[PDB]
This record gives C-alpha cells, sequence and structure tokens, in this order.
C-alpha cells in the first residue's frame, strides 16, 4: 500500500470531453483499505441510495476530495495526519581442518597403472639418452618419409581407422511427427508416474508401500 | 590483428626416452625435438602476427626454450638447440621422483600467456593455444593442480591440445574435452610430425570447415576414497566433498560427524 | 592491383624460374590464404599426386567458394599442378622445385642468399634508422617536387623518362619539362605506399624495356621484403642488371647507400613493405595530421614544405602563407577545376582523412559530413551531361521487326538505348554498319 | 539523517519584552541588539542541528537554506566543533550542488567502518593513553580562551 | 554593483580470505532486483537498469563458474508486487536469456521487499537444511511498501536460517541494515560501477558456514555421456526430460546422459534428476570449487632494490623491472606484479609449490 493512491489517481480527461474514469478494482480496493469511510458509504448507499458511478461522481465533487484561511490550513494538516495514520495502520494488516589431503591428489580418479622401472640400470638408460642427445645434429630428411606420409593420410582418410563412423540416418523422417508428439506425451506421462513412484522412496512407513503398489 | 600464440609443452621424461633408446626403435627424442622445432618454425612461418612460446617440461624443472635457412628461424633454432643440450648435459637424476611436473609447466605457460596478453596492443586480439605431447606415464598427485590449470584455461578460453605417443592419460582426455582442445594418440611416432601438421597446426576456425577425425569418447567416473573404486552413485560429504560408498556417521577427511536423525 | 595480380598473370616459365629462390617460395606461402597455407603444410612431404575429389572433400560445402578460390589461386600461381594419376584419375601435386625450395628455406640447408657484412666488418660510416627513414622521405619528397616542376628538385634524365613511360607526365614541348597528365595528379593524391606500389608495378610492366631480367628483380624484391631494418647487406654477388636496379632504388631512397662504390646497402621501411603492396601494413605510424578542416570550408596546414602547399593548392584557393602555417579555402570553383584536371572527390576526401589533425580526430567523424557531401555534389555536377554518340533507328514500321532487330542488337551487344513502346533504339556507330547491313539483308531475305 | 534549517531564525522583533531586554543589555553591557538577535538565532539553529549525532558511528547531514549564513559575523557565531567542518567551498551552494555533495557524503559515509580504524586517530586504547605523544596531542586538541 | 570595473589582464600572464573455515558448499541463491521509478536514474551509465543487468549477467557467469553445485532464482519487485522472473535452476543460458529480456523492461512503481522476501521464503521453505539459503537484494529506491509487518518476516527468516545480503545504491537503510545483520548477511553501498563489480565479485565467493550449518552425507550419481550409434541395434533416440519442459518440440537425441537411479535422460549437466531427486554431477564440477578449500595466501612484497637475487620472474621469465617483487612463502620464488595478480586471482597455486 502506497500513499500515492489518491495523488497519482486522476480523473482521465480525453481529447474531446471524455471522463474515462476506468474504475479498476485495484484503486477501489486501495481506497477502501486506506479509507474505511468510503467503503462504509459504498456499502450503505450503492446501489440503493445511489449508483456506484453516482457515488464516485459525488466523491470527485465532494469537498473531502477537493480539500482546497487558518481553518483551511488546519483542515489540510489534519487530513494529512489522518491519511498518514491510515496508511500506517493499513501497513500492519565453523573452522575446519583437513586430515587426509592426499585424497585431493588422487580424487575421483581410481588407482592408475603407475608401473615403475627396474633397478639402477634405468639410470644407465637415463645415461644413454644423456649420452645419445649430448652430441645431436638437426635432421630434416629423416623426419618423414613418403611411405610414412601415405600411411598417415590413409589413417586420416575418410572412413579410415581414425575416421570412425560418418554420416548417419535421418531418424527424424523415420519417426512420424504425430508419432513424435505421442511419444513426447507418453514420456511426460511416464515421467510423472515415475516421479510419483520415486517420491515415496525411500520407504519408511507402510503407507508408502501401498502408494507404490498403486503406482505400479 | 590475429595474434596467434602456439604454446608447446614437451614430455621430457628421461626414463621413457632412455627405455626407447634401449629398444632402438625407429623414433627417438631427437626426432621429437626436431618435429617440435619444425612445427614452431611453420607456426611463425604462417604469419608475422603469429608468435611462438616453447617450454620444456623436465622432471627436475621446467625450462623455457623460447645457409639456405631463414635467419630469424636459424637463430631461434640454434637457441632452442642450445637450450635442450644445456638441459640434457645438466640433466642429473637426483631422487626417486618419476612423474613429469606437468602441472607446473602448464602454470608457467599460463603466466607467460598472461604476461604477453598484457603486452598485446589493444588494437589486436590474441588467440592462444597450448599443445602438449605425452610420452611417459601420467602424474598422480598433480590432479588438483591439473584441474586448477584446466579451470583457469577455460576461464581465459585457451584451447589445450594433448598428443599421446605411448601412454594414454584420461586426465589429458578430460582436459581436452573441457578446454575444447584436440586429443589423439599417434601410433607411428616417426609419422608423428604430420599428425601435428594435419591436425594441431590449423587454427580452430580453420578446423571448422575442415573435416576432422571424430572426438574420442571421454568418461568421468568417480572413485570412492575409502577404496578408490569406480562407482555409479556415491555419498558425497557436505563439508569436504569427500566421496563414500558406504553410509558413515562420521566423515574421515574433514573429521565431521554427520548429524542425521 | 595487388601483388598476386601481377603474379597471377605471369607465364609458366617466369613462375618456374622465380620458384627457384626459397625466399620467393616463403613470400608466396605467406601471401596465401590460411586455408591454402594449411593445404600446403599438408602437401609438405607428399610425394604422390592427390586426387581432386579427395582434396575437395576435406573442406566444408559452405566454405567451398573459399576453397575454390584458394584452389584457383594455387592453380594459377602454378604452386601445384594436375598429373594424369593412373586409373583415369587426375592427381594434384605441388611443384617439385617450388616445394623443394620451400623445404630448404624452412628446414634449412642449401646456400644462403648472400654473405653477411662481417667479412667487411662494422660500417665505418653507419647511419641511424630514423636517419634512414628521413632520407627515404627526402628522396620521395624530391621525386614529388620534381613532378611538381619546382627548380628545387633535380633528378636524372631517365627518371623523368621512366615517368614518361609510366604515363604520368607527357613531354608536350621538347627541352621544356613534360606536362603531368591527369593520371599523374591521381597518383599524386594517392598515399605514399600506394604511390610506391603503383610506380613499381609500372616498372615491372616495362622491365624488358631496359633489358633487365624480370625474374631477378622480383626475387630481389622478395629478399628485401624480409630484410632486417637497420642492417646492411653485400652488394656483391648480383648481376649488372641488379646493380642498375639497385642504383635506381638508391635514387628512389628505398635503399640507403653511402656511395656508388659502397658494397653495403641499407633497406628502408618503405622498401620493406613494398612487397605487401597496398595492404599488410595497417599500423603505419605516419606523420601527424597537420590539416584542420572547419565548417566554413577552410583548411589550415601546419606545414612548410612546398609539397603539401602544392597538393592543397591543387584543389583549394590559398589565402594566407604563414611561415609555419597555411590558410586556404575550399571553393566550388577550385574543386571543380581539380575535378576537370582528373582528380576524383573520393581521392580528395581520402587524402584529407589521411592528414586529419589529431584535434579533429576527437570528433566521431574524421571529417565534417556536410563538407564531404558538398564535395561529392560538386564532383557530380561536373559530369551531369551524359555524352553518348550513336546512331538512332526510329523508322520501324512494325513492332515485330523492332523486337527482332532489338534481339539481333543485344546479340551484337552494340545497343545503346531502346524504347519498345516508341519502337526506337540507339546503336553504336561501329555496330550501326553491322545492324544496317543486317536490316538490309532481312529486307533482302523478305 | 537530514536536518535542514530554512533561514536564520530571527525572533519576531515586535516583542517589546525583547526590545526592553535589548535596550537594557545595551545600556548595561554595551551589547548590540542586532548582535544579540543573531547570536540567539544561531544558538537556536545549532540546538536544532546539534542533536543529529550520537557518536563517532553516527553520521548526519546539516543543511542551511539561506544566503545570510554567508555573513562572516553570522557564519562566525557557530560552535567551533561544527563550524570547523564547515568547508568554505560549501558556502552558499545551490540545490543541485547540495544534492550532489549530499550523495557523495552519504556514499562515503555509507561505507562500512570499524572501531579498530578509530584507534590512534579518534579513539584511544589502554596503551595509547600512556604515550606522551598522545598526551601532547590531547593537550593540543583543546584550547583555552 | 559589480559593474564599476572588470578586467582579466592578469589572467593573461606567462605561466580477504577468512580462516580455514567451512563455507557454503550447497547454495540456493535468490537475486532480488528492484523495478521502481528510481531504476531509470543515470547513476551508472547509461542507467541503473542496464548496467545492473549487465553486471548481473557477469555475476551469474562467474557464480556458475565457481559454484557448479549452486542454484539461481531471479525476482523482480515492481509496482509493489514481486514477480519470479527466472525459475530456480543451474542453467546459465536461461538466466542470461531472461536477463536480456528484462533489459528492455519498464521500471515503475515501488519495491515491495516484504512480498519478495515472502516469495523467497516460501520457495526455500522446503529446501534441505544442509543446503545454504542465500538471498541477494538490489535496492535502488530508499522506500518500500509492505502489506504486513516486516519484522515478523525477519523473525521467520531467522528461524528458517536464511542469509540475506543487500547492496544499496544511494545510501544505507536502517531496516535493511538490521535485516542483513540479523540474517547473517552483509550490507554494502554502491560507490561506482567498479565498486559494484567488486561487491558482486566478493558476493560470488561462498560465505562462511555458521555454527547452525548442517553436515549431512548427501548421495550423488555421476553418469557418463552415453552416446548410441545408429549402426548398433541398441541405439534408442529419446527426447530429453529438460527439453520436454519447453514449448518447442524436444530434440530426439540418439544418446546422452541417463540417470543411474531411474534411467532418466537429460542432455544438460550438472542437473539434479527430476524423477528420483538424485543430483547428477561430474567430477570436474565437484573439483571446480576445490580452490576455495585451499586458498592461495598473499605473497611477501619486497622491492627489487631490496631483493638481492634473481632478476627474472619465476612465472614468466620476464626480467624483473617492476618496483615490487612477490616472493612465495613455501618455495620463495620470484614473481612480477602480473604473475602475482594472476596466481592469486585465478591460478590459486604456486608453480614452485607444485614442484
Ligand atoms: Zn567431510
Ligand atoms: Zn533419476
Ligand atoms: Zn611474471
Ligand atoms: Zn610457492
Amino acid at each position: 500500500i502506497s500513499a500515492a493512491f489518491l495523488a497519482d489517481v486522476r480523473p482521465q480527461t480525453d481529447g474531446c470531453n471524455g471522463l474515462r474514469y476506468n474504475l479498476t478494482s485495484d484503486i477501489i480496493e486501495s481506497i477502501f483499505r486506506t479509507y474505511p469511510a468510503v467503503k462504509m458509504k459504498y456499502a450503505e448507499n450503492v446501489p440503493h441510495n445511489m449508483t456506484e458511478k453516482e457515488f464516485w461522481t459525488r466523491f470527485f465533487q465532494s469537498h473531502y476530495f477537493h480539500r482546497d484561511k487558518e481553518n483551511s490550513n488546519a483542515a489540510i494538516i489534519k487530513r494529512f495526519n489522518h491519511h498518514s495514520a491510515m496508511v500506517l495502520a493499513a501497513g500492519l494488516r565453523i573452522a575446519l581442518n583437513l586430515k587426509k589431503s592426499d585424497r585431493y591428489y588422487h580424487g575421483p580418479t581410481p588407482i592408475q597403472s603407475l608401473q615403475y622401472a627396474t633397478s639402477q640400470d634405468i639410470i644407465n638408460s637415463f645415461q644413454s639418452i644423456r649420452q645419445e642427445m649430448e652430441a645431436y645434429t638437426p635432421k630434416l630428411t629423416q623426419v618423414l618419409s613418403s611411405s610414412a606420409a601415405s600411411s598417415t593420410i590413409t589413417a586420416l582418410s575418410p572412413g579410415g581407422a581414425l575416421m570412425q563412423g560418418g554420416t548417419q540416418q535421418a531418424i527424424n523422417q523415420m519417426v512420424p511427427n504425430d508419432i513424435q508428439s505421442e511419444l513426447k506425451h507418453l514420456y511426460v506421462a511416464v515421467g510423472e508416474l515415475l516421479r510419483h513412484f520415486w517420491s515415496c522412496f525411500p520407504v519408511n512407513t507402510p503407507f508408502l508401500e501401498e502408494k507404490v503398489v498403486k503406482m505400479k | 590483428d590475429e595474434l596467434n600464440l602456439l604454446v608447446i609443452v614437451v614430455d621430457a621424461n628421461p626414463i621413457w626416452w632412455g627405455k626407447q633408446a634401449l629398444k632402438e626403435s625407429q623414433f627417438t627424442l631427437s626426432k621429437c625435438i626436431d618435429a617440435v622445432m619444425v612445427l614452431g618454425n611453420s607456426h611463425l612461418f604462417m604469419n608475422r602476427s603469429n608468435k611462438l612460446a616453447v617450454i620444456a617440461s623436465h622432471i627436475q624443472e621446467s625450462r623455457f626454450l623460447y645457409d639456405g635457412k631463414y635467419e630469424l628461424l636459424t637463430s631461434a633454432n640454434e637457441v632452442i638447440v642450445e637450450e635442450i643440450k644445456d638441459l640434457m648435459t645438466k640433466s642429473d637424476i637426483k631422487g626417486q621422483h618419476t612423474e613429469t611436473l606437468l602441472a607446473g609447466s602448464l602454470a608457467k605457460a599460463l603466466c607467460y600467456i598472461h604476461r604477453m596478453n598484457k603486452e598485446v596492443k589493444d588494437n589486436q586480439e590474441m588467440k592462444s593455444r597450448i599443445l602438449v605431447i605425452k610420452a611417459a606415464e601420467d602424474s598422480a598427485l598433480q590432479y588438483m593442480n591439473f584441474m586448477n590449470v584446466i579451470f583457469a584455461a577455460q576461464k581465459q578460453n585457451i584451447l589445450i591440445d594433448a598428443c599421446v605417443l605411448d601412454s594414454d592419460s584420461g586426465l589429458l582426455q578430460q582436459a581436452c574435452d573441457i578446454t575444447g582442445g584436440l586429443y589423439l594418440k599417434v601410433p607411428q611416432m616417426p609419422s608423428l610430425l604430420q599428425y601435428l601438421l594435419w591436425v594441431f597446426l590449423p587454427d580452430q576456425d580453420q578446423r571448422s570447415q575442415l573435416i576432422l577425425p571424430p572426438p574420442v569418447h571421454v568418461d568421468y567416473r568417480a572413485a570412492c576414497f575409502c577404496h578408490r573404486n569406480l562407482i555409479e552413485i556415491g555419498y558425497v560429504c557436505s563439508v569436504c566433498l569427500s566421496i563414500f560408498c558406504n553410509f558413515s556417521p562420521i566423515c574421515t577427511t574433514c573429521e565431521t560427524a554427520f548429524k542425521i536423525s | 592491383r595487388n601483388l598476386q595480380e601481377f603474379l597471377g598473370g605471369l607465364s609458366p616459365g617466369v613462375l618456374d624460374r622465380l620458384y627457384g629462390h626459397p625466399a620467393t617460395c616463403l613470400a608466396v606461402f605467406r601471401e596465401l590464404p590460411s586455408l591454402a597455407k594449411n593445404w600446403v603444410m599438408r602437401m609438405l612431404f607428399l610425394e604422390q599426386p592427390l586426387p581432386q575429389a579427395a582434396v575437395a572433400l576435406w573442406v566444408k560445402k559452405e566454405f567451398s567458394k573459399a576453397q575454390e578460390e584458394s584452389t584457383g589461386l594455387l592453380s594459377g600461381l602454378r604452386i601445384w599442378h594436375t598429373q594424369l594419376l593412373p586409373g583415369g584419375l587426375q592427381g594434384l601435386i605441388l611443384n617439385p622445385i617450388f616445394r623443394q625450395n620451400l623445404r630448404i628455406a624452412l628446414l634449412g640447408g642449401g646456400k644462403a642468399w648472400s654473405d653477411d657484412t662481417s667479412q667487411l666488418g662494422p660500417d665505418k660510416h653507419a647511419r641511424d634508422v630514423p636517419s634512414l627513414d628521413k632520407y627515404a622521405e627526402e628522396r620521395w619528397e624530391v621525386v614529388l617536387h620534381f613532378m611538381v616542376g619546382s627548380p628545387s628538385a633535380a633528378v636524372s634524365q631517365d627518371l623523368a623518362q621512366l615517368l614518361s613511360q609510366a604515363g604520368l607526365m607527357k613531354s608536350t614541348e621538347p627541352g621544356e619539362p613534360p606536362c603531368i597528365t591527369s593520371a599523374g595528379f591521381q597518383f599524386l593524391l594517392l598515399d605514399t605506399p600506394a604511390q610506391l606500389w603503383y610506380f613499381m608495378l609500372q616498372y615491372l610492366q616495362t622491365a624488358q624495356s631496359r633489358g633487365m631480367d624480370l625474374v631477378e628483380i622480383l626475387s630481389f624484391l622478395f629478399q628485401l621484403s624480409f630484410s632486417t631494418l637497420g642492417k646492411d647487406y653485400s652488394v656483391e654477388g648480383m648481376s649488372d642488371s641488379l646493380l642498375n636496379f639497385l642504383q635506381h632504388l638508391r635514387e628512389f631512397g628505398l635503399v640507403f647507400q653511402r656511395k656508388r662504390k659502397s658494397r653495403r646497402y641499407y633497406p628502408t621501411r618503405l622498401a620493406i613493405n613494398l612487397s605487401s603492396g597496398v595492404s599488410g601494413a595497417g599500423g603505419t605510424v605516419h606523420q601527424p595530421g597537420f590539416i584542420v578542416v572547419e565548417t566554413n570550408y577552410r583548411l589550415y596546414a601546419y606545414t612548410e614544405s612546398e609539397l603539401q602547399i602544392a597538393l592543397i593548392a591543387l584543389f583549394s584557393e590559398m589565402l594566407y602563407r604563414f611561415p609555419n602555417m597555411v590558410v586556404a579555402q575550399v571553393t566550388r570553383e577550385s574543386v571543380q577545376q581539380a575535378i576537370a584536371s582528373g582528380i576524383t572527390a573520393q581521392q580528395i576526401i581520402h587524402f584529407l582523412r589521411t592528414r586529419a589533425h589529431p584535434v579533429m580526430l576527437k570528433q566521431t567523424p574524421v571529417l565534417p559530413p556536410t563538407i564531404t557531401d558538398q564535395i561529392r555534389l560538386w564532383e557530380l555536377e561536373r559530369d551531369r551531361l551524359r555524352f553518348t554518340e550513336g546512331v538512332l533507328y526510329n523508322q520501324f514500321l512494325s513492332q515485330v521487326d523492332f523486337e527482332l532487330l532489338l534481339a539481333h542488337a543485344r546479340e551484337l551487344g552494340v545497343l545503346v538505348f531502346e524504347n519498345s513502346a516508341k519502337r526506337l533504339m540507339v546503336v553504336t556507330p561501329a555496330g550501326h554498319s553491322d545492324v544496317k547491313r543486317f536490316w538490309k539483308r532481312q529486307k533482302h531475305s523478305s | 539523517r537530514a536536518v535542514i534549517m530554512f533561514g536564520v531564525p530571527y525572533v519576531y522583533t515586535q516583542s517589546r519584552i525583547l526590545k526592553a531586554r535589548l535596550e537594557y543589555l545595551r545600556d548595561q553591557f554595551q551589547i548590540r541588539e542586532n548582535d544579540f538577535l543573531t547570536f540567539d538565532a544561531m544558538r537556536h539553529a545549532a540546538q536544532c542541528v546539534g542533536r543529529a549525532i550520537r557518536g563517532k558511528t553516527d553520521y548526519g547531514l546539516m543543511v542551511f537554506a539561506d544566503k545570510r549564513f554567508a555573513r562572516g559575523d553570522k557564519r562566525g557565531k557557530l560552535p567551533r566543533w561544527i563550524q570547523e567542518h564547515l568547508t568554505d567551498a560549501n558556502l552558499n551552494l545551490t540545490v543541485d550542488e547540495g544534492v550532489q555533495v549530499a550523495k557523495y557524503f552519504l556514499r562515503q559515509m555509507a561505507q562500512p567502518f570499524h572501531r579498530e580504524d578509530q584507534l590512534g586517530l579518534s579513539l584511544l586504547s589502554l596503551e595509547q593513553l600512556e604515550s606522551e605523544e598522545t598526551l601532547k596531542r590531547i593537550e593540543q586538541i583543546a584550547q583555552q580562551l | 554593483r559589480w559593474e564599476g570595473g572588470y578586467e582579466r589582464t592578469w589572467e593573461i600572464l606567462k605561466e580477504e580470505h577468512h580462516g580455514q573455515v567451512r563455507l557454503g558448499m550447497m547454495r540456493h541463491l535468490y537475486v532480488v532486483v528492484d523495478g521502481s521509478r528510481t531504476m531509470e536514474d543515470q547513476d551508472l551509465k547509461p542507467n541503473r537498469l542496464t548496467c545492473t543487468l549487465k553486471l548481473l549477467e557477469y555475476f551469474v557467469e562467474e557464480y556458475f563458474d565457481q559454484n557448479p553445485i549452486s542454484q539461481i532464482g531471479i525476482i523482480v519487485t515492481k509496482s509493489k508486487r514481486a514477480e519470479k522472473l527466472t525459475e530456480l535452476s543451474g542453467n546459465p543460458r536461461k538466466h542470461i536469456t531472461s536477463l536480456k529480456k528484462a533489459v528492455d523492461m519498464t521500471c515503475h512503481g515501488e519495491p515491495s521487499l516484504y512480498n519478495s522476501l515472502s516469495i523467497a521464503m516460501q520457495t526455500l521453505k522446503h529446501m534441505p537444511g544442509h543446503t545454504s539459503r542465500e538471498v541477494l537484494i538490489i535496492f535502488s529506491s530508499l522506500t518500500t511498501c509492505d502489506p504486513s509487518n516486516i519484522y515478523d518476516l525477519i523473525k521467520t527468516l531467522k528461524a528458517a536460517k536464511i542469509r540475506v545480503s543487500v547492496i544499496g545504491l544511494s545510501a544505507e537503510v536502517r531496516v535493511c541494515t538490521v535485516l542483513a545483520r540479523e540474517t547473517g548477511g552483509t550490507y554494502h553501498v554502491i560507490l561506482d560501477e567498479s565498486h559494484y563489480k567488486e561487491l558482486l565479485t566478493h558476493h560470488v565467493s561462498p560465505p562462511p558456514a555458521s555454527s547452525s550449518s548442517e553436515c549431512s552425507l548427501i548421495r550423488m550419481g555421476f553418469p557418463q555421456h552415453t552416446i548410441a550409434s545408429l549402426s548398433d541395434q541398441d541405439a534408442k533416440p529419446s527426447f530429453s526430460m529438460a527439453h520436454l519442459d519447453g514449448n518447442t518440440e524436444p530434440g530426439l537425441t540418439l544418446g546422452g546422459y541417463f540417470c543411474p537411479q531411474c534411467r532418466a535422460k537429460y542432455c544438460e549437466l550438472p542437473v539434479e534428476c527430476k524423477i528420483c531427486g538424485l543430483t547428477l554431477v561430474s567430477a570436474p564440477h565437484l573439483a571446480r570449487s576445490y580452490h576455495h578449500l585451499f586458498p592461495l595466501d598473499a605473497f611477501q612484497e619486497i622491492p627489487l632494490e631490496e631483493y638481492n637475487g634473481e632478476r627474472f620472474c619465476y612465472g614468466c621469465q620476464g626480467e624483473l623491472k617492476d618496483q615490487h617483487v612477490y616472493v612465495c612463502a613455501v618455495c620463495q620464488n620470484v614473481f612480477c606484479v602480473d604473475c602475482d595478480v594472476f596466481v592469486h586471482d585465478s591460478l590459486h597455486c604456486c608453480p614452485g609449490c607444485i614442484h
């Protein structure tokens, strides 16, 4: 509820002599909540003593709406205080320390086959490369060969070992659109039924057993 | 105004390459380094506005790598060749740590990307992508930091491409899935360079029109902490987010008793 | 015309010879579209011709037009070619020489283009990059001053003859300086990069006139394109034709050289961007705008060089000549005179936008829109009359005959204007004889 | 929150009792009648305004809608603790300037504030009292006339 | 009388983490937006409504980025009535669409905080106790109309343990201040658009859990992306349950996400299953809030002249030329200002600490 329920609400005057009152319930309910007097007058008059449109016209033309001289200043101040009081009244109604950090080092990955080498002879092999690449000369011809290139292309050739699969079948045309919609609807039904089924789970009371039997 | 930065991260685990040298296979680490340098040269070759950032991820630490040949390209390559030999000659294994410092290298790359982006002229936009090649085994403990890196990259919208040689890592799969990057395992390591060029080199906008291999399916199963076993539905702690398969009155991790009547 | 325009029309032999230089291959690759660059990278190590359908199936159907444009660019530039693949197929394979040179450039190996200056050591009289830029500006200023005809500029005779072959200035009276043509003025209003680009295009179209090899000049230009600013290079190792071309460039100021006997030469930023043509260098930090445009059609210039004074006077009436400032007014008479000289309004508007003062850059429009519209209207008024000489056919007794002759004329394409309702038409005088003979033959056929 | 005094509250001079008091005080203490009227009006205004603050955590707005307050004698007859914060740039403003300054003051004073920030500047702890520098500051705060 | 003389010749002269405390792991956040006449004011360019809604979209983006297991409800109080603009869910796209639609609304009437709070309380009445009840209110006008006593509603919220935080626009309101203080929320006042963004970012972070916060063992499921291939005889296209909720015909998708508890099919995650009530999540979603568990502490600031060590940043290898150097507590590395800001704000991890 806002205090602008009267200031913002104005008699809508159209281009040529049109009183578009547009008496929405939202404004009327706001006035009734803020001003129970308007509600009482409407209940005691509309539509017997006067019609609803007649009552609204009276309210527009009444001196209570057009409040606009010490008496006038006092009346304005008192009305503002009463309005504020009505608005206010209507407004009423953990430190953590890990233990096993290694679990993060080997998380959801299971134990790999980290096979270790043999005795210190691996060092000799480590020496071998250390001696093999110690005296190194760049090479160009030895990098690739025509046979190697042909084999690589054959592996990369479409339909090849690396080129697995390819074009597939248009299942969209194999399934009629009406059948597609019916399948979607049956899927929705099955999903709702299974959601009801698993909603009972986990079973802790006998009532869940009977409900699951009904669902089955 | 298209400032394209191609970040290269290399699995520089000495153990895997030492074993491969023991195998005397067709592919060696020198070939991988040459392929990386060629890819970077092509990246800078495509456009002047393109920039290159190469960081080597070694077990000890992460190193910032950067005659008929292009002079600037020659200088950059000789710098990179100097850097890798400098690291390898000083590459001393001192400790039992074997997992590659994958997360730290990614963090350094992200910081460098942020620094360059701040230095980017406002008249131009900087698209950034990170390419990582995987050779050795994946790292276990870095999971939290790896996830943090993924989240930060997705926040800054940086594509991350992972290239597998021998060992598949589901962490890289999930990282490429979340970041939108391309993930693929190369069986023929000597042919690996072409897979970089045919797939990783083209930009994402270019990849749109191009026909690409279909993405690999990625799973997101969860392991219950008390046994690290994958499950479908589990009980999650409301305090420390720990996962428990069996109902418990007290949480083991955050030491909180569950107030259930 | 851009760089690929000159390249796209070259004969196969010229392209094959040019592809022998790895720097040329690098420039061509960098000039390709991104899709074309990806294609070339795919074809980097492919020793087998690629089926046309196989290549075409990689790109999206919607982006086929971009794919087809890239395909046509590759074919016309002869980067790749079609080979009779066995089994009736038509494979696509890159040029082996071009691809080999590109791989040499990228992967390394082979011979360098030229030796460094470490053999001669540090330059005794090395200059500064801003000094190089200033000198290059001075040389171009000298060229423009000479084109104006002011006695402050003296150039070599062939340089004037070079422009004469370029058609900028015609020697109406011998002994006296040639009178600059309308196209010369249009070029004068062009921006400096476009000026250099068009001048070099004209040079290339007349490369055979001086007996200079076409291939060498383009490859040398491509090499200069990637040159390091502030760095000199060895003059030695170049043909005498290349020596003369480099002397021409030094006269142009695109390359700095202390003496004709000097073995070092410093390329300039202007020469660096010459390969890109008109595009590429979108972030050119030019001289600050010294021209202020007011609503009273008045222009104020914060300059003292005779070049800009002459440029402005070409299309406006000078009012005051301050030591550091110039006051001129935009008048319909001056603008129409400039248009009659051949200058278009868009050139004037673009030039003013180029030299707009930073104070006027604060405005949301670079120039007052009303002034631009007035300039456009003045330009339109010059060519209000549409002059079209031709022959009128108006004696069509039957509508069917008029329609048939209209069909014949549209077949010939010599129709100027037609009116079916009035049964009248206009044809070109050259095609009039053909249409007249056809009309007589039709009467003869009748 | 907001107290606005509309003009200098001069008493209605028609009161002969006021006239008699002014005449007697002038004849017995050489006191100007106009000075007494201005002092009484300013005292009443300050009484109307001085009740808007209950402490450091209490902030209120004071508005004087009159150009007469710009008079130095009228302005200078305000309590020292109030007139001290009366910035000269705020003298004889307009409605728009007053509204904008009120908005700025509210936003500045609506920012959350802590009693800990008062320590050492406007509030003293147990240890701050023992500091002799604080004692000198306190002695300099108050002045005898 | 100033007309006597006037000259200007002389003017022409040469010249904030808390401690290791429990936070809001499960969040039920409702946003209250005023729609009064005051929303048309131009305090923030262009007006309060447009800037407020753009910042709201950014806030929703960040909130879903940091709180995957949270929910968002949007309420607009206009003409002394309360309208639930957006349903309580976790979809960012729907929230962004609703905010974009509300950008072009009409601001009229007065706010009715009582009705909006009553609607929020009714909505959050049936929520589980362990889940946190959080309400954010944007108060443009300084006055509201309430059909009943609001202090009774304050008591009801206190009994329901609902946290309400208010960010006023003009100045502080005593009633709103009391409400925020009693409900445990925080009251703030907008200084400018930057301060508005700062307050929104601060409110993105989970609030500390009070003593009354529950600790229950909630059960969640983590289905994979079950994708069916048409070559297989076991490819069953089916309409998404969420897509059935809309008026447009649902897309018949071959595969997707199926509930491990009742085989309910959903194309969007993480969304709680509608049928059995199970919350279907993914591992990254749970890990997305791990950084809150271990906040990154502020590094030590030492100026370069006072630091006698490396002149290269440990984060970007940039030469340390800045006036301040940020050194870690654990590994004591060297980071420039930009790297220090990014690590604290986004990365939340120290590279050397990882090493
Ligand atoms: Zn726990
Ligand atoms: Zn379910
Ligand atoms: Zn840094
Ligand atoms: Zn650290």
